[PDB]
C-alpha cells in the first residue's frame, strides 16, 4: 500500500475548500415508498443520514437556501403514466391528515403537478428560519424547513405502487464557529448522546511508541 | 496599640478616612489569596466569601505583593457613656488554601498597620 | 506587577500582553461591570476538569444576578481569567478553553450547575462526544505550570439573534481540563488552587422589570 | 550589585534606592570617616533582640576609638547598615529603628553594652516601658526575610548642644527587633547571621587631646 514514487511538487488552486464547494453537490436525502393511506407526509430534515450530519456539525451556524430533485418510478425501474402531487407545508401551516383531506386544496400550500413519465421536477426552497442563521446546537430549552406532502391525483386509488427518492443540493453556503468533529458513533437524531460503556479511541492503536 | 488610637483618646470628636495595610512575612516559596473586605456602616457582617465578594474588597496573593492597602472611605465620631459611631467592619477571607512546598515551613504570619489620611481631623481637646 | 480596579473591586495581576480574543473581535454594543471572583476549586491527582456555563454562572450572584432575573432581553461579552497558585516543585498543564453552545450528553442540574460548576465525567469525548484533541479549534489557551500561571480570553457576544433571554439559554461554556496531570513528592501542598476571575463588558439590558 | 568604597574599607551592597534619612536631614557640619563592620549576632527561634547605643559602639575601635578618649568635643551623624543573609526557605520579620535618648529602666555595664550590645528582656515594652507597637513613629525600616534583605537609616545629629562629650552622654539607640519570629524546617541553618555596619558622616572634634 504505500509506495514511495510519484511525488507532486505544484499548488493546487484553494477554490477546492471553499464553503461553497465544501456542500455543493446533490445528495440523497430520503426514500419514500407508497405501496398499493394514499399519501407521505416527509418533514425535511438534515441529520437523518450519518453522512452529512458529520460534515454539517463541523461548524455551529449555518445558513443556505435548498433544491430539491424528486426521482420517481416503480419499485423495480418502470414509469406509467401517472400524474402526482408534491405539496409544500411551510412551517406554521397545517399537516394533511388523510388522503382526501382540505388541506390538499389550500392554496397557501404551493404544489407541483407532475407525471410519471417527465423529468423529475426540481423545487428551490428558501432560507425559512425567523432567526438569522440554522443551528444545529442549542443549549437551551424550548430549526423547522418544511414538509413534503405526497399522493396521487384522483379520487379514488391508483393500482401501481410509487417509490420515490429526493436529492437535495445546498446552496449559497455561510458557516460560523468551527467546532471538534464527532468521534463516536450516533444514538438519537436530536441530542448528541453517546454510548458511556464503551468509548472509542480516536486513533487505531500499534504496540509499541519506538515501532513506527 | 495605635498612635493614632492614643491621640483620640485626648479628644471629643474626629473625622476622616484610615488606610490599613497588611504585610506577609512568610517564606519566599510559598503562594497563595486572601479576600480583604469591608463592610460599610450599617451594613451587616458578612457570612460567607460570596456575599463579601460584592460589597469592596481587594484580592490580595502574596505570591506577588508582600503587602496591601485597604483604604477605608470615612469614620466618624461624636462622644457623649454613649457615643455616635459609625463605623465599618475589616474580614480577612481564605480566597484559596496557602500552597507551599517541602522544606518551606507551613505556617505564616501577618502584621497588620494603620494610620490615618490628609483629610483626618479631630476636635474638642478633653483629658483622659 | 499591576493592581486592576474595576468598581470597587481590586484583583493584583501581572501586566501580561499574552491575551487572547476569541475570533479576533472585542465586545461592543449594538454598575454590573465589575469583577466577579468565583469559588476556587481544588486540582488533585485524580481530577478530571471542571466547567461553567454562561450566563448561567452569574445569574445568582450580585446585581448581574437581580438584572437577569427581572429584565426580559440581555446581551453582553465576558473577560475570563483564569489563575493558578502553584510553587517552583509542582507540575501540570491544563486547557482553558471556551465552546459556544457546549450541549453535554447523557451516558437540569448537570446541564445549568451555576456559581460552583460541574465536573467532567469523561473528559477524553468532553461530556459531549467530540474529542479532546481538536478542542484547540476553540478560543484557548494554555496554562502550564513550568512557565506561566495566568490565562485571560475575551469573549464576544455571540448568537443568531441580537438579544435573548438570559435565563434558559446559555451562550457558551468555560472548560478548564488538566491534560498532564498533577503532580508532586510527598509532603508539598496535595491540591493546588484554580480560581476564576469574570468582568462583563458592555452589557444591554432592554426587557422591563 | 555594587562595590562601595570608603578609605580602605570596602563592602559589596547592592544599589537600592529605599534609604531612609531620618526626619528628612542630612548630616552636615556646623580618616575616620569608613566602613566599621561589628560582630555579627546569630538570630534564632527563641532570640528577642538587640539594641546598641551611639557612639559608644565606636569608642574602642579603631582611630574613632581613640579620638574620642583624647579629644574633649564631639559631633557627628551617622550611616547604620543592617543586613540579613537567609535563603528563600526561611521566614521572619525584623523591625530596625533609632530612637534618639533611649534611656533604660530596671525592672553600667546594661546601659554602655560597647561594641558587642545588649539583648532585649522584655521587647514588647522595649526595655522602657513604651510599647513596641509604637515604634515605627521614630526613623524605621522593616527588613522581611521574604522581599528584601537589607535596611539603611542615615541619622543626623540630633542634641541640644551643638557639641557634646563622647564618653557619657549616649545620643540614640540602634533597635533590632524580631516582631515576627524565625522559622524553618528542620535540616535547615538554624541561626540566621545579622550584620551592622556603621559609618560616620560628618565628624568633627574640638577639644585639644
Amino acid at each position: 500500500n504505500l509506495i514511495e514514487t510519484r511525488c507532486v511538487l505544484n499548488h493546487h488552486s484553494t477554490q477546492e475548500t471553499a464553503i461553497g464547494n465544501f456542500f455543493s453537490r446533490a445528495g440523497l436525502v430520503s426514500i419514500i415508498t407508497m405501496p398499493t393511506d394514499g399519501y407521505v407526509n416527509w418533514d425535511i430534515d438534515l441529520m437523518g443520514y450519518a453522512q452529512l450530519r458529520r460534515k454539517c456539525e463541523l461548524f455551529t451556524y449555518m445558513r443556505f437556501d435548498a433544491e430539491f430533485t424528486f426521482v420517481v418510478a416503480k419499485p423495480n425501474g418502470v414509469l406509467v403514466p401517472q400524474l402526482l402531487q408534491y405539496m409544500y407545508v411551510p412551517p406554521g401551516a397545517p399537516k394533511p391528515t388523510s388522503r382526501d383531506s382540505f388541506a390538499w386544496q389550500t392554496a397557501t400550500n404551493p404544489s407541483v403537478f407532475v407525471k410519471m413519465t417527465d423529468p423529475p421536477a426540481q423545487v428551490s426552497v428558501p432560507f425559512m428560519s425567523p432567526a438569522s442563521a440554522y443551528q444545529w446546537f442549542y443549549d437551551g430549552y424550548p430549526n423547522m424547513m418544511g414538509t413534503f406532502s405526497i399522493r396521487t391525483v384522483g379520487t379514488e386509488k391508483s393500482p401501481h405502487s410509487i417509490t420515490l427518492r429526493v436529492y437535495m443540493r445546498i446552496k449559497h453556503v455561510r458557516a460560523w464557529i468551527p467546532r471538534p468533529l464527532r468521534n463516536q458513533p450516533y444514538l438519537f437524531k436530536t441530542n448528541p448522546n453517546y454510548k458511556g460503556n464503551d468509548i472509542k479511541c480516536t486513533s487505531t492503536s500499534r504496540d509499541k511508541i519506538t515501532t513506527l | 496599640s495605635t498612635i493614632l488610637g492614643q491621640l483620640c483618646r485626648y479628644y471629643t470628636q474626629w473625622s476622616g478616612s484610615l488606610e490599613v495595610t497588611f504585610m506577609f512575612a512568610g517564606s519566599f516559596m510559598a503562594t497563595g489569596k486572601m479576600l480583604i473586605a469591608y463592610t460599610p456602616p450599617g451594613g451587616n457582617v458578612p457570612a460567607d466569601r460570596i456575599t463579601a465578594m460584592l460589597g469592596t474588597h481587594v484580592i490580595w496573593d502574596f505570591g506577588l505583593q508582600s503587602s496591601v492597602t485597604l483604604v477605608v472611605p470615612w469614620i466618624s465620631n461624636t462622644h457623649y457613656y454613649f457615643d455616635y459611631y459609625t463605623t465599618g467592619i475589616i474580614t480577612i477571607w481564605y480566597q484559596t488554601n496557602y500552597v507551599v512546598p517541602i522544606g518551606a515551613p507551613t505556617t505564616a504570619y501577618i502584621v497588620a498597620l494603620a494610620a490615618a489620611q490628609d483629610n483626618f481631623t479631630m476636635k474638642l481637646c478633653k483629658d483622659t | 506587577v499591576a493592581q486592576l480596579t474595576i468598581g470597587n473591586s481590586t484583583i493584583t495581576t501581572q501586566e501580561a500582553a499574552n491575551i487572547v480574543i476569541a475570533y479576533g473581535e472585542w465586545p461592543e454594543y449594538c454598575s454590573v461591570n465589575r469583577f466577579f471572583t468565583l469559588d476556587t476549586k481544588s486540582w488533585a491527582k485524580d481530577s478530571k476538569g471542571w466547567y461553567w456555563k454562561f450566563p448561567d454562572v452569574l445569574t445568582e450572584v450580585g446585581v448581574f444576578g437581580q438584572n437577569a432575573q427581572f429584565h426580559y432581553l440581555y446581551r453582553s461579552g465576558f473577560c475570563v481569567h483564569v489563575q493558578c497558585n502553584a510553587s517552583k516543585f509542582h507540575q501540570g498543564a491544563l486547557l482553558v478553553a471556551v465552546l459556544p453552545e457546549y450541549v453535554l450528553g447523557t451516558i437540569y442540574a448537570t446541564t445549568q450547575p451555576g456559581q460552583v460548576g460541574a465536573v467532567l465525567t469523561h473528559p477524553y469525548v468532553l461530556d459531549a462526544g467530540i474529542p479532546l484533541s481538536q478542542l484547540t479549534v476553540c478560543p484557548h489557551q494554555w496554562i502550564n505550570l513550568r512557565t506561566n500561571n495566568c490565562a485571560t480570553i475575551i469573549v464576544p457576544y455571540m448568537n443568531t439573534v441580537p438579544f435573548d433571554s438570559a435565563l434558559n439559554h446559555c451562550n457558551f461554556g468555560l472548560l478548564v481540563i488538566p491534560v498532564v496531570p498533577l503532580d508532586f513528592n510527598a509532603g508539598a501542598t496535595s491540591e493546588i488552587p484554580i480560581t476564576v476571575t469574570i468582568a462583563p463588558m458592555c452589557a444591554e439590558f432592554a426587557g422591563l422589570r
